[PDB]
């Protein structure tokens, strides 16, 4: 007969099996890898030998080598609105979730900001610099997670610190999308003074 | 008498169609919205004037291949949301909230198939539901708890698909293919209790689970009224329609003429014969009727597609003075027909997805 | 190729996209046994089989009619209301099991000589649930001990033996209210030994004798008393207790 | 809702899963056994003391448990299965009178937060319960038998703690000596063994106050009797030393994660190594005497992990499960060991194995000694889960 | 039993157990799963096994020097920490493609709560 | 079931014909009951052809 | 269906609405 409805009727079968894959292949139920069949995955033999004292040292020695550090006072001069009033800055701190609470908290602070010209293109005026002192700091990055920035008009967001401890941002010239409620958008540099 | 088609729509499935359903536990003003069950879909509708009917929300059962048979309009005195269950082949209990837009209450223990579904007029907590299995169950839904059970070692030998409420739920009327008129009184002094007790249960209270009754005894049986399967008879106040087969409709009270029927012992089997609204065109069963709001106005389609129309007034069967209404459009089978909460709008329903509105003339 | 059969009625056949590849969990097998094997682990709603082709594989599939799709938990919980079913919120009573499915693996090794040849339970317990033989309605496992639902004597049956009484006219109702009483103190008990008929004579009249008194229908019960020492099921001295008792 | 719709078809998921798990589970798995109880128990845990029946592949083991219910007496009990040592034998493979069953019962209080035998004799058990004091009982000398009065006897049972809680320790060495943890984020000690007639009733010998969070672990380390540690919600575990002076000055201090930590691990073999999870789906391990930088991370785990062990007759294996109804095995000895690609997207190499064969999440797990190849698990679904892997992956 | 054969050895023919599914839940997935494939594109683009990420750009940075920079970003919204790029290696990773082993731990529940739902949803007990 | 655990046994009782069935082999606990109805072989696949067993051999 | 194209059957069942995708789906109908 015609095989729209031979398939349809192996429709269900296949599209559950088409989510059941996606999902162990996000969350797996076993190990393909422990499958006897699939043996030439995990082909290594377990070494139960091998000490483990090894790993305090060879912690030390990964430690030294990866041993960071951040400019010092973070320092942003501005420059002119570009869009065919004012603009104001935020900054943001994002906290890890904790057990009692359902969604990972979020604090922000009102940075400040400046009296930015009616979208200043060129020749505006003869510039102001942002003073940013050492707010963020390592060992409160140990329990919330990395700082972000808010612009406002209007909202555009960027943000500080990754969780892999390096710095994003660095002295260049930077110029941010100004989303409302190409385009808005303003520029500025960073420093370090 | 006064009436004539006005409105006529079709289901597009082409299944046949059953049981028809006017919500007339509404208030004054309220839209006024009608439900119909057909195979497996469930459809509801509200009347408007000029004749157009706007189609409202409809659902099908498109897990449960069967057919549905019967329904009722519900309501819930704690959330002022009314209802309407439903039933079929299957034999299952399904209650559609449409504030809800879903069922929630679920309810099996039947043997075959559900054939009649009809609402205490009191009480809306409590609902009989006539079975295939010759089984006539209580539920308190309400409590969810189960209560008396009616029927059993000396109930009908047959299938019941056909029982009424009394105006004030006071005795219930049960008749099958056996032909058998069997009733029983709600009045009971054991069964209130039970009621009263169905609403006062608890699962976690104890692990003994509650004690639905079961009746063997009715207050009073026969046969005699019909040589042929009985499918619609109902309450007219102290007296008893009945309809089968036969193209006759008859209406009797127990024993004598002067005999209360609330005095009648279950030993008694004297019968009263007072009525022959007959018919014809109509010699198969599972055909109901319809009545007004007010027990007025009586109303029968017909197999061929017509109408046999009488009041409920002082007219009566010594003469039978029939108004046979009729639509030539509508001829293949007029499977059930239902009143508004007044005498103003009737929906006749054919077999073939197919409804007819009929407005009154007046 | 991969052939999909109804029937034979209907039919489609595709071509593999590329060799040991999974259409549907997408894993790149690298033998064809452990695609195989994967086939049937994985796709367990289908069936499977080996036709060979021209070539030397070909694989023609279709659906498991003994499917066993069902739910595995607690049975109690699938009947239970939407809402309060699923729940998994509260310690919950449930009869005991236990199932062995592993007793040794048989382990194996691979082999396509044999296994495309070949293609071309340690349970114990109350396992399934149980519904109410008087109601058809499940029961649980709370009250799965003491439903015996089955006694001496039913209800219903004790209606009826009253009714089929009164039928009879030649009948005194001193009479009748008599057996009604004994009679339904028979099946309450079902004695059946000559001894237990006298043990009952002395237990009817020590249960209702003063109902006796109530009905005053004693005269009556006397000669339905002499009816069983015509009958031999009764001696003198146990009318004497019947007096004694009344009195 | 559409999270109540999303949960019912997760209802069918994991109705799903465990069907495909079942599938695929004898061709990796050596053993399979499936018991359910009529009441959950939190917490469950191999009696040391094992016998084997001559001629007998199955072997004798004892389990011990408590009782969950939702208004009934709980009970406090013990519990026998009989499991092949050899699989050899094919009534699969014993008779067909079946291999499990339960011998002991005692009426017990509440639920069983956490309880444990003492290790200088298995008899004599302490139970944290709901009430604030600590029940200890013996089964030897209370009766086998349930006691349908409903009375129980925590005779030698410990106060000390204003409430109830988490987290019990007897000294590996001491006897008598256990620490325990509260909501009242302090630590409490017993000496069982000069404990008196004094009413069976224990005072806490010793109370500490180091957490400023309610405390939840506390245990002593695997090889000294002096040398103890507390974890706490505090995402701060602190080190501890007997008689050192103040109870709340804590020897060494470390915050383990940046989540809350409830579970703490010493490795019996190596005196170091002392493993600790963490709820951030992440578990993780510290040195004696390198606490600022920790060894490694463990972070297959998709939810909070609170049960961590370290497996018997095998150092380099450690285990941990939660609430995302996994149970992970590492390899200590193949931390960072290079594999094939189908192995890096299958997992690291240091992840040994992962079980999830259980619709309930498991609140514990335990092995056994004589059988460093099988591990009880205990389930929501009052599902008892015994399972050997193959002896393939580890040759 | 010693002779115990495989677990095949129950029946030939008997009524069927009953399927724990129902429809309305599997048309909502299929259409959950219509509509992650308008976005993620799995089945017509990733082959059921990868995802399609297109770069668009927020900010411009430029340095001192000629290494000017694009912070790129795409549609999803649950994709990977912002990064920045150079203007040398735009336009062709405006079509980026991640297997599904590759993605971030976070973003298993990002794409579909119903990947993994946390059952109890809430603290009713430990 | 053609092979029963249970078997059906006429029996003579103070006059009174009665049936009773009886265990076939020894039995554990949740079995399914099983006895024959012993009807024409013809009968029998009339009604209850179901027999619900793999062969071994 | 005489055309036995591919294993693209599958990418031709599902989405039969909704924009069928690589607009080849139709020849296996």
């Amino acid at each position: 007969a015609d095989h729209e409805l031979f398939l349809q009727a192996f429709e269900k079968p296949t599209q559950i099996y088409r989510f059941l894959r996606t999902r162990n292949l996000i969350a797996p139920i076993f190990l393909h890898r422990t499958l006897t069949y699939m043996s030439h995955r995990n082909s290594r033999t377990n070494i139960k030998r091998k000490t483990f004292k090894v790993d305090d040292m060879l912690s030390k020695v990964e430690k030294m080598k990866g041993e960071q550090e951040s400019h010092s006072h973070l320092q942003l001069t501005f420059t002119g609105f570009f869009h065919k009033v004012t603009l104001e800055v935020l900054l943001v701190k994002v906290c890890h979730k904790k057990r009692k609470d359902v969604s990972c908290p979020i604090r922000q602070v009102p940075t400040g900001k400046k009296q930015v010209p009616l979208n200043p293109d060129l020749n505006q005026t003869k510039p102001s610099l942002a003073v940013s002192s050492n707010e963020f700091e390592p060992s409160n990055s140990h329990m919330v997670k990395s700082y972000s920035l808010l612009f406002r008009v209007f909202v555009a967001q960027m943000t500080v610190f990754d969780k892999n401890r390096r710095l994003q941002l660095l002295d260049g010239e930077y110029e941010v999308a100004m989303q409302e409620m190409q385009g808005p958008t303003l520029q500025f540099t960073l420093r370090w003074t | 008498y006064s009436f004539k088609c006005v409105n006529s729509l079709k289901e597009d499935h082409n299944q046949p169609l059953f049981g028809v359903q006017f919500n007339w536990h509404s208030k004054e003003g309220d839209p006024l919205v009608f439900a119909t069950v057909g195979s497996n879909r469930v459809t509801l509708y509200e009347c408007h004037s000029q004749g157009e009917i706007r189609l409202l929300q409809s659902y099908v059962d498109a897990d449960a291949d069967e057919n549905f048979y019967t329904c009722a309009w519900t309501y819930d005195s704690n959330t002022s949301h009314p209802l309407l269950a439903v039933a079929g082949s299957r034999g299952i209990i399904r209650i559609i909230n449409p504030i809800t837009m879903q069922c929630i209450k679920h309810y099996v223990g039947h043997g075959n198939a559900i054939n009649e579904l009809k609402f205490h007029p009191r009480d809306p907590n409590l609902l009989l539901s006539v079975s295939k299995d010759h089984a006539l169950r209580l539920w308190n839904i309400q409590t969810d708890t189960l209560v008396a059970i009616f029927g059993g070692v000396e109930g009908h030998r047959d299938e019941v698909l056909s029982a009424d409420y009394d105006l004030l739920g006071e005795k219930i009327m049960s008749c099958g293919m056996d032909h058998s008129l069997k009733l029983w009184r709600i009045n009971s002094k054991r069964m209130m209790n039970a009621i009263k007790e169905s609403y006062d249960y608890n699962p976690n209270k104890t692990n003994r689970p509650f004690i639905s009754q079961k009746i063997h005894f009715p207050d009073f049986s026969t046969r005699d009224i019909h040589r042929n399967y009985v499918d619609c008879v109902r309450w007219l106040g102290d007296l008893i329609l009945s309809k089968s087969c036969e193209n006759a409709i008859v209406c009797w009270k127990p024993g004598k003429m002067e005999d209360d029927i609330d005095k009648i012992k279950p030993s008694e089997s004297n019968v009263t014969i007072l009525g022959r609204f007959d018919y014809s065109q109509c010699d198969i069963w599972y055909m109901r009727f319809s009545m007004d709001f007010w027990q007025k106005m009586l109303a029968l389609g017909n197999q061929v597609g017509k109408l046999y129309v009488w009041d409920l007034e002082v007219e009566d069967p010594h003469k039978a003075k029939c108004t046979t209404l009729t639509h030539h459009k509508c001829g293949a089978a007029i499977r059930q027909t239902s009143f508004s909460r007044d005498s103003s709008i009737l929906i006749a329903v054919c077999d073939d997805a197919s409804i007819w509105r009929w407005d009154r003339l007046r | 190729f991969y052939q999909f059969l109804y029937n034979n009625n209907t039919r489609q056949q595709t071509e593999a996209r590329d060799d040991l590849h999974c259409p549907w969990c997408t894993l790149n097998c690298r033998k064809l046994y452990s695609l195989l094997k994967h086939l049937k682990l994985c796709h367990s709603r289908f069936i499977f089989n080996y036709v060979y082709h021209p070539k030397g594989a070909r694989i023609d599939v279709s659906i498991n009619e003994c499917y066993d799709g069902s739910y595995a938990g607690n049975p109690q919980d699938i009947h239970r209301q939407p809402g309060f079913a699923f729940s998994r919120n509260g310690p919950v009573k449930r009869t005991p099991i236990t199932h062995i499915l592993v007793c040794r693996p048989k382990r194996t090794k691979a082999s396509m000589s044999e296994f495309l040849e070949s293609e071309d339970t340690y349970s114990s317990g109350h396992n399934r649930l149980y519904f109410h033989s008087d109601t058809c309605l499940p029961l649980r496992p709370q009250e799965m001990e003491v439903d015996s639902e089955d006694e001496k004597d039913p209800e219903w049956l004790r209606e009826k033996t009253i009714t089929q009484i009164e039928e009879f006219s030649d009948v005194n109702e001193g009479e009748k209210e008599v057996m009604k009483l004994w009679n339904l103190h028979v099946m309450k008990h079902g004695f059946i030994a000559d001894n237990q008929m006298n043990h009952a004579c002395m237990l009817f009249v020590e249960n209702y004798g003063q109902k006796i008194i109530k009905k005053n229908l004693c005269r009556n019960f006397m000669l339905h008393l002499v009816s069983m020492h015509d009958f031999n099921l009764i001696s003198i001295m146990s009318i004497d207790k019947a007096v004694t008792k009344l009195r | 809702k559409e999270a109540a719709f999303d949960d019912a078809v997760e209802e069918r998921v994991i109705n799903e899963e465990y069907k495909i798990w079942k599938k695929n589970t004898p061709f990796l798995y050596d053993l399979v056994m499936t018991h359910a109880l009529e009441w959950p128990s939190l917490t469950a845990q191999w009696l040391p003391d094992v016998t084997r029946p001559e001629g007998k592949d199955f072997s004798i083991h004892r389990l011990v448990l408590g009782t969950h219910t939702s208004d009934e007496q709980n009970h406090l009990v013990i519990a026998s299965v009989q499991l092949p040592n050899d699989d050899a034998q094919f009534g699969g493979f014993g008779s067909v009178s079946g291999k499990i069953e339960i011998e002991i019962k005692i009426n017990h209080e509440g639920e069983v937060n956490r309880a444990r035998y003492m290790p200088q004799n298995p008899c004599i058990i302490a139970t944290k319960t709901p009430s604030s004091d600590v029940l200890v009982f013996d089964y030897t000398k209370h009766p086998s038998k349930p006691d349908p009065s409903g009375e129980c006897n925590p005779d030698l049972r410990l106060r000390g703690h204003q409430k109830e809680g988490y987290g019990l320790s007897w000294n590996p060495n001491l006897s008598g000596h256990l620490l325990s943890a509260s909501d009242d984020h302090t630590i409490c000690l017993w000496d069982i063994s000069a404990v008196p007639k004094e009413g069976k009733v224990v005072d806490a010998k010793t109370i500490f106050t180091g957490h400023t969070a309610v405390v939840e672990d506390v245990s002593w380390h695997l090889l000294h009797e002096s040398l103890f540690g507390s974890v706490a919600d505090d995402q701060k575990l602190m080190i501890w030393d007997t008689r050192s002076n103040n109870t709340s000055k804590p020897s060494h201090s470390v915050d383990a994660h940046t989540a809350e930590v409830n579970c703490l691990s010493f490795n019996p073999y190596s005196e170091f190594i002392l493993a600790t999870g963490s709820a951030d789906k992440t578990v993780a391990l510290w040195d004696l005497r390198n606490l600022k930088l920790k060894l490694h991370s463990f972070e297959s785990h998709k939810d909070e992990i609170f049960q961590v062990q370290w497996s018997p007759h095998n150092e380099t294996i450690l285990a941990s499960s939660g609430t995302d109804r996994r149970l992970n095995v590492w390899d200590l000895s193949k931390i960072g060991e290079e594999q094939s690609p189908e192995d890096a997207e299958d997992g690291p190499p240091e992840l040994l194995f992962i079980h999830g064969g259980h619709t309930a999440k498991i609140s514990d797990f335990s092995w056994n000694p004589n059988e460093p190849w099988v591990i009880c698990s205990v389930s929501e679904d009052n599902i008892m889960q015994v399972w050997q892997m193959a002896e393939n992956i580890y040759n | 039993n010693k002779r115990r054969k495989l677990k095949n050895k129950r029946r030939r023919s008997l009524p069927r157990p009953h399927d724990f599914f129902d429809a309305q839940t599997l048309d909502a997935i299929r259409h959950r799963a219509i509509c992650f494939n308008l976005s993620a594109h799995i089945e017509s683009l990733g082959k059921g096994h990868s995802v399609v990420f297109h770069s668009t750009v927020i900010a411009k940075r430029k340095e001192d020097s000629g290494k000017i920079k694009l912070l790129l970003h795409w549609m999803p919204e649950d994709i990977l920490p912002d990064v920045w790029v150079n203007e040398s290696e735009r336009h062709q990773l405006k079509t980026k493609v991640v297997h599904l082993s590759k993605l971030p731990k976070d973003t298993a529940l990002l794409l579909d709560p119903n990947i993994y739902r946390t059952m109890p949803q809430k603290r009713l007990k430990r | 079931s053609v092979n029963p655990n249970c078997y059906a046994k006429v029996m003579m009782v103070n006059g009174d014909h009665r049936i009773g069935i009886f265990a076939k082999r020894a039995i554990q606990t949740g079995e399914e009951l099983f006895f024959d109805y012993r009807y024409s072989q013809a009968d029998a696949l009339k009604y209850v052809g179901i027999e619900r067993e793999m062969e071994i051999p | 269906p005489p055309p036995a194209t591919q294993i693209s059957d599958l990418s031709k069942r599902k989405p039969k609405t909704e924009d069928f995708l690589t607009f080849l789906c139709l020849r296996g109908s």
